[PDB]
Parts: structure tokens; C-alpha cells; sequence
């Protein structure tokens, strides 16, 4: 089972709100593209259990898109790496 | 119009005759080719290349035309021209010298004509109205048709932009212009 | 012959550090090729990496069909073929909204018009031609109740198709609107 | 699987870009027809795989036409016989 995912936010803030959470063993990062905002999160090692359930959040948030993750890293806008949630988190929630 | 007539005025030098020479040139290589005749072609070949290269370097050198063409209102009114300032107002302020080279005698009849277009002409006569109406009286021969033209070539730019009706065919209650 | 990415114009000199690696004159489908597989990094490099089609087991095959290497090297050109190549992957591009060509593209155009020393290479390492476009259209992609029907084009929708921020201005007749 | 074929060149200058390669154990006759120049290549005693080969090089300079080739044999114009692209790499590779 595949542990690395690519979700799309419609608005900048979907994201804001993401960050206010717990991350979490995951390394993540967040590019910009379409003037829509993608973010590629990537779970070392982790059981499918327990990344079926995790990602169950995130798209509370977002939603996932059927993007090729190498499109974004060749033709996308890097905006952080692989600590994307949580620099949010730190210039955002309050 | 000249959103392109620029591009279009961009791709219109004498270096149209070296295609020319360079074509048979070619030819003449190939003819040879297959009578072979190698060498005596090869030759051909070396000598084909020459002009190549040669021509390339002025159309190479045509980048040297995209830099001359940029965006102002030079180009944008130029394509007006089509379409319909010093000597424009100087067509105005100096009409009288300009009408009265036509015009001989009646130099009383050109002041008025003059000023009066330059009001009008000048923004104090109500737009929707003629830029000028009047009534020539006089005996023939004389000038009234001949001013008219003339205001026409100076105004309007060709003497011969002048609608001309004969009001003896307007006599009767059939007056349906 | 007009302009790409680095990455195709990198490619594609490329193919010419290729020509010549080999002693060549003429650049053809083959070389464009070793162009992209040895350009290590676009999609179009990317997805030979896919199919099991590393630098070292091309440039085996086609070495084994050419060789050395006649050091010429009097001022190159192109193949025909790979001309019609580079002239196509501007079209696999048209067919796709990207302004601009690159890796995957060229990749695309030499699938297109497969006749050629390219397309043999693969055909003989066991990669017939569509499983092939496939693997590089699985790297790109993208960007309602009764919609379904009217949803034809006719006759796009002016509303959420302006929802999407995706609208302009606009001047009017601010007046003539309401 | 045969072992002959013929070809098509758009212009000639692509010929003589052929011919400055290695013919190698290949007969080869150039003929002209409709202005165009079409080139007759024969494999004596090759493997299959080695002329599947052998023949990709050759599409990369011309196209393969579906031309009959006792056609050219009667209604062409021969220019050279056996040795075709030799003759060419002697008279016009520098």
C-alpha cells in the first residue's frame, strides 16, 4: 500500500487550518500551482491501518488529487519542504 | 488593424536575388549528383554552402527587426491613416493663405469662411450641427463652386470630396431628397 | 527550432553530446533518445526510469546497431526523421495547453512518429510503443447534479466557471447590469 | 523475414549524410524518380535481430516506400549501382 500523498486546498486558509494540528512522524511539503494551493505528505513507515485512518483527516481539509506528484516538482511553485505543515503553524495560529 | 499591420509592415532588403542564384545553384548540384561527377558537384556542394550561411546572417540579422517593434501610439494611430498637430492646426490658423492660393479675388469671402471653420473647428459651435453652413451670393463665375472645392481639398484633404445637387430639379412639391 | 524548457533545450544538445560520444554525423531519433535518458531529471528522463530503460541498457542496444564513428563530426545536422521528431513534439504539446515544450513532450513526439531507430531500440527491448506513451501520461495531468446534461459546450457555465476566482474585472455598463 | 528494401529521401543532401557512416556488408543501388531519391539496400546473409537493426539506422535519414521496386528497376533513373552509398561518401564527405 502506497505512503505518499498529494492533496489540493481550495483556499490558502484550508491550509492554515491543517497546520493547527499534529503532523506527526510526517514529513511533508507544499507547492503552489494553478493558483490553487497542493501539499505532498510523506509517512515513513507506518502501518496501512494507520495511514488509511491519518489521511482520513487531511481530507478533511482537502481533497485528493489525481495530480502527478513529478509534475509539481519539475513545473510547480515550491513553497516549503518537507516540513510544510508546520512552518505554517508557526507565522499563522495566533 | 495594426494589430498585426505592424507585425505585417515587420516581414515586408534587395537580398531577395541571392534565393535566386542560390536555387539553381542547388540545382545544378543535383543534376550532376546523378551523373557523378562528384567533384564536379562536391565543388557544387562547397559552393551551394557558401550562400547559405551567407543569406542566414542577414535573416539571423532580422532579429535585428523584432527590437525596432515596442508598442506606443506610433504604431496603434499610424494604422489609422487607413481608417479616416502642427500642420493639421496649420491647415487652420494659415487657411486663409491656403484658400486665397486657389481662391483669386474674394478675399472677403475667405476671411469669413476661414474664421468660421475655425470656430466650429475649435470647439464653440454645437457639434451635431454642420461644421458650417452658408449661403454664397454673388454673380458666376466668380468663385462660389471654386471655394468649395477648395475647402474640401484643405479640409477634408481631396477637392473632390463635394456632393453637389442643382436645385432647378427641386422645383416642385416633389422635393423628396 | 523555436524554444523549451532547459530541460528540453539541455536534452537536446544532448543529443548532440551524444552524436558525437559516438562518432556520428547525423543526429537521428537515436540520439534524441540518449538525450532524454541522459538528461537524468525531466519527465521525459523520468519515465525511462519507469519502463527499465537505465542509459546503460539503451546506449548498449544502439551501439550494437551503429558504432564507431567516423569523427567527421563536419559540422552536424539533424536526421529527417528526427526532424519530424522535434516538429511533432510541438504538436504533443498544442495537445495539451502547454504553452511551452520540454522533456515529456519530445518523449511524446518520438512515440508519435514512430519509424525510426528510436522506436527499435525499444521494440527490441521489449517495450512496445503504447505501453510506453502510457508511462509518461501517468505523470501529468489536469487542473453535479443535472449539469450533466446542459454541461455539454454547449454551453459552459458563467457562474461557477466564475466562482473559480478565475474571473477578470469587468467594466461595464455597472448600471446595465443591474 | 526479408532482407531488402527501399528507400526515400526527401532531398538529396540527406543521402550524403547517410553515406558518411558504414555501409558494411550491404549491397546498395541509388535510383531518382519524381524528384525525389530513393535508395535500394540488400542484406546478404544477415541474422533478423540484425537487421531489424541494421535498418533503424537507415529511417533515420529516410522513410521506407511502399514502392514497388521493379518500378524504379524499369521507369526510374539509376545513378549508382552495387556501391551506392560509397560512391557518395568518395565525391562529397569533404
Amino acid at each position: 500500500q502506497k505512503l505518499q500523498f498529494v492533496l489540493r486546498f481550495g483556499d490558502f486558509e484550508d491550509v492554515i487550518s491543517l497546520s493547527k494540528l499534529n503532523v506527526n512522524g510526517s514529513k511533508t511539503t507544499l507547492y503552489s500551482f494553478e493558483n490553487r494551493y497542493y501539499l505532498y505528505v510523506d509517512f515513513c513507515n507506518m502501518t496501512d491501518e494507520e495511514v488509511e485512518n491519518q489521511l482520513s483527516i487531511l481530507l478533511e481539509y482537502a481533497t485528493e488529487s489525481s495530480i502527478s506528484i513529478h509534475r509539481l516538482e519539475e513545473y510547480g511553485k515550491l513553497i516549503i519542504s518537507e516540513h510544510a505543515l508546520e512552518t505554517i503553524k508557526k507565522h499563522f495560529a495566533s | 488593424e495594426a494589430g498585426s499591420k505592424v507585425r505585417l509592415r515587420s516581414f515586408t532588403p534587395n537580398l531577395k536575388e541571392l534565393e535566386q542564384k542560390l536555387d539553381e545553384v542547388r540545382k545544378e548540384k543535383d543534376a550532376a549528383v546523378q551523373s557523378q561527377e562528384f567533384e564536379k558537384a562536391a565543388s557544387l556542394r562547397d559552393t551551394e554552402q557558401r550562400l547559405r550561411e551567407q543569406v542566414e546572417d542577414t535573416k539571423k540579422s532580422w532579429k535585428e527587426k523584432q527590437g525596432q517593434e515596442e508598442v506606443t501610439v506610433d504604431d496603434i494611430a499610424m494604422v489609422v491613416s487607413s481608417w479616416t498637430a502642427q500642420t493639421e492646426t496649420d491647415k487652420l490658423l494659415n487657411m486663409e493663405n491656403i484658400l486665397h492660393s486657389r481662391v483669386i479675388g474674394q478675399d472677403e469671402a475667405v476671411v469669413a469662411v476661414a474664421k468660421a471653420v475655425r470656430r466650429a473647428r475649435a470647439g464653440l459651435k454645437d457639434p451635431k450641427r454642420p461644421i458650417g453652413s452658408f449661403i454664397f451670393l454673388g454673380p458666376t463665375g466668380v468663385g462660389k463652386t471654386e471655394l468649395a472645392r477648395a475647402l474640401a481639398e484643405s479640409i477634408f484633404g481631396d477637392e473632390e470630396s463635394m456632393i453637389r445637387i442643382d436645385m432647378s430639379e427641386y422645383m416642385e412639391k416633389h422635393s423628396t431628397s | 527550432f523555436g524554444r523549451f524548457t532547459e530541460r528540453a533545450q539541455k536534452v537536446l544538445a544532448l543529443a548532440q553530446e551524444e552524436a558525437l560520444r559516438l562518432g556520428h554525423n547525423n543526429i537521428g531519433t537515436e540520439h534524441i533518445l540518449l538525450g532524454l535518458v541522459r538528461e537524468g531529471e525531466g519527465i521525459a528522463a523520468k519515465a525511462l526510469q519507469a519502463l527499465g530503460l537505465g542509459s546503460e541498457k539503451i546506449q548498449k542496444e544502439v551501439e550494437s546497431l551503429i558504432g564507431r564513428g567516423q569523427e567527421m563530426s563536419q559540422t552536424i545536422h539533424y536526421t529527417p526523421r528526427a526532424k519530424k521528431v522535434i516538429e511533432l513534439s510541438m504538436d504533443e504539446a498544442r495537445k495539451l495547453g502547454h504553452s511551452y515544450v520540454g522533456t515529456e513532450h519530445i518523449l511524446l513526439g518520438l512515440i508519435r512518429e514512430g519509424e525510426g531507430v528510436a522506436a527499435r531500440v525499444l521494440n527490441n527491448l521489449g517495450v512496445s510503443l503504447n505501453k510506453a506513451r502510457q508511462q509518461v501520461l501517468q505523470l501529468l495531468g489536469s487542473n453535479s447534479n443535472a449539469n450533466t446534461p446542459t454541461l455539454d459546450s454547449l454551453a459552459r457555465d458563467l457562474t461557477a466557471i466564475a466562482k473559480e476566482d478565475s474571473l477578470d474585472p469587468v467594466i461595464g455598463r455597472s448600471k446595465e447590469i443591474q
